[PDB]
């Protein structure tokens, strides 16, 4: 399974990014999650949300009313929408599915997408 | 929610033992699991340590991880430093609210 | 004049209690009835705590006592010395954040009240949730203690009215780390429930059994209480288990306000009566309880005041609570989210999502039939 992330390419101020992370060699129908990792330039890393096909998803308590993620199984696709994304929301989005194990573990890590707002 | 502290930078001669400590300020990191990721310049990050007892298949046997269990800190020890080890080390942990990642440390050869 | 002392944890809680009692005094007519409160902190040594509490509160001729669990993690030593010392007389003691089943036997503690659901409500809400799942194959693991036996007895007396067979039961004993034979006993059965009633870390041990007997997946749901999803037991646990927990748990200021309001109501109700004495002072020179000791407790049971912070704070015959609330969550990739809202035979579960510890969504139907027959006979020439 491989993840190819291509973004819209528009990074104009006061916009919402919705990157398409296609899955090659794998099927959307599974018990796995698909989480987004947000990396600001010259800083650490943090988790902003995830998508799971069979229902509820937990994005973040800080931006619960600001990030909404949906998934379409037929196209093997999943998209996000950051509501009221500020000018400081310029970062890198990476799509990593999961590791089952016994706890959360992001592996493998996709190439992600680059947005410079 | 909580935060994790990491040293700003480290320097060590190649072929030596390098120890990186990631401390948890709030609570106690003794029951939940922690992991150690590695990021190359211009490439996607790659995990190096999981479950603090083993390593992913294909990773060098030099890398080792342990939990202090006293100061609520996780120690990553790498023996026999090499030029290929020049990368960024991150410590990641999870809780019942969110999942947090460490600031990161870089070693200079 | 009257006074109502209490035993709190921190000085901030003492200031909150002072503000609450001042507000309560500001309420009502306050005619010939003034209630100034006093407080005292905790101590490490239980003997010192008991001696200090008697010599301080008893000497002040109090009419009620409030006790709360100290901020130290785990353990349950909070009410026992105060309850035993104040249990010599009949001055009632009000619990604040002490949920344990040992304080339900009125023979042991003959004067003890609280407003927190004991763990009998745990089994009651378990039965309430299970009445609608339509499985009728109850099997549970119980630690050999007071809490586990009480929970199992509550489950049995809840199923006695419904007239249903609760399959079998497992007893893994307390303070053990090698429990797998019980898992093999529960391996072959038509009862597809892994209901658990353990003592914290002990559950973790049998939790490891879940990782050893490979029974988790595509069935065998789990049901645990609030104390079984705290500490290492939560960490060494599989996802998909229903995270039952008691809801406004670690909140005391609202509980303090409710307690002072109900105490004031009870005092005002009791004041309009015949001649009333005062509890003795000294902790040394008095060995007799006052005449109307249990009368205050009895009138306190029948005191209802559904206006403080929450719903009807009603005391039943046992004296624990009635009509409380429960929020049952689930461990769906950790991050417990409430899925069930309970208030007493009126469950209104959240429809966020339902996930079972098998990576699926459909409720595992707990039934097996088998056509394996075991004929037996003795030989008989024309027939056998």
């Amino acid at each position: 399974l491989q993840l190819q992330e291509s973004g819209p390419g528009l990074v104009k101020p006061s916009q919402t990014l919705s990157l398409t992370c296609t899955v090659s060699g794998g099927s959307i129908s599974s018990s796995n999650w698909w989480s987004w990792v947000r990396q600001p330039p010259g800083k650490g890393l943090e988790w902003i949300g995830e998508i799971y096909h069979s229902g509820n998803t937990n994005y973040n308590p800080s931006l619960k009313s600001r990030v909404t993620v949906s998934v379409d199984k037929s196209k093997n696709q999943f998209s996000l929408k950051l509501t009221s994304v500020t000018a400081a929301d310029t970062a890198v989005y990476y799509c990593a599915r999961d590791v089952s194990g016994g706890v959360n573990w992001f592996d493998p890590w996709g190439q992600g997408t680059l947005v410079t707002v | 929610n909580f935060m994790l502290t990491q040293p700003h930078s480290v320097s060590e001669s190649p072929g030596k033992t390098v120890t990186i400590s990631c401390t948890r300020s709030s609570g106690s990191i003794a029951s939940n699991y922690v992991q150690w990721y590695q990021q190359r310049p211009g490439s996607a990050p790659t995990t190096v340590i999981y479950e603090d007892n083993q390593r992913p298949s294909g990773v060098p046997d030099r890398f080792s991880g342990s939990i202090d269990s006293s100061s609520n800190s996780a120690s990553l020890t790498i023996s026999g430093l090499k030029t290929e080890d020049e990368a960024d080390y991150y410590c990641q942990s999870y809780d019942s609210s969110t999942v947090v990642f460490g600031g990161g440390t870089k070693l200079t050869v | 004049i009257v006074n109502i002392g209490a035993v709190l944890s921190t000085r901030k809680h003492e200031q909150m209690f002072r503000e609450a009692v001042n507000q309560a005094n500001k309420r009502h007519g306050s005619w010939k009835i003034q209630l100034n409160a006093t407080s005292v902190t905790h101590k490490p040594n239980a003997i010192q705590m008991a001696l200090s509490v008697c010599e301080d509160l008893i000497s002040s001729q109090v009419y009620a006592i409030l006790v709360s669990h100290p901020p130290t993690p785990n353990d349950h030593f909070t009410p026992t010395p105060v309850s035993y010392t104040a249990g010599f007389y009949r001055i009632p003691v009000l619990g604040l954040t002490t949920r344990m089943s040992i304080y339900s036997d009125k023979s042991i503690h003959l004067s003890f009240l609280r407003t927190v659901p004991p763990y009998s409500h745990q089994s009651s809400v378990w039965f309430e949730m299970m009445r609608v799942y339509s499985w009728n194959h109850i099997i549970l693991l119980v630690s050999d203690d007071h809490e586990g036996r009480a929970a199992q007895k509550r489950l049995e007396t809840l199923l006695e009215e419904r007239e249903s067979k609760a399959e079998k039961v497992l007893q893994f004993d307390p303070g053990t780390k090698n429990v797998t034979a019980l898992l093999m006993e529960a391996k072959e059965l038509e009862a597809r429930v892994i209901i658990l009633s353990a003592s914290e870390d002990d559950a973790a041990t049998v939790y490891r059994a879940a990782a050893m007997l490979n029974m988790t997946g595509s069935g065998y749901v789990w049901l645990v209480g609030e104390r079984e999803i705290s500490g290492n037991a939560l960490r060494y646990a599989p996802d998909g288990i229903l995270g039952l927990q008691l809801i406004n748990g670690k909140n005391e200021s609202a509980h303090i306000s409710d307690a002072v309001g109900v105490v004031a109501q009870a005092v005002h109700e009791l004041l309009e009566k015949e001649n009333i004495t005062d509890p003795p002072r000294g902790c040394v020179g008095n060995t007799n309880i006052w005449k109307t000791g249990p009368l205050f407790k009895r009138v306190l049971m029948s005191s209802k005041y559904a206006d403080g912070v929450t719903g009807r704070v009603e005391f039943n015959e046992d004296g624990d609570r009635k009509f409380a609330n429960y929020s049952i969550m689930n461990l769906q990739r950790r991050k417990l989210v409430q899925v069930g809202i309970y208030n007493g035979t009126h469950v209104i579960p959240n429809d966020r999502k339902i996930i079972w510890p098998g990576g699926e969504t459909e409720k595992p139907r707990g039934y097996q039939m088998s056509t394996r027959l075991k004929i037996v006979t003795i030989h008989q020439e024309p027939f056998v």
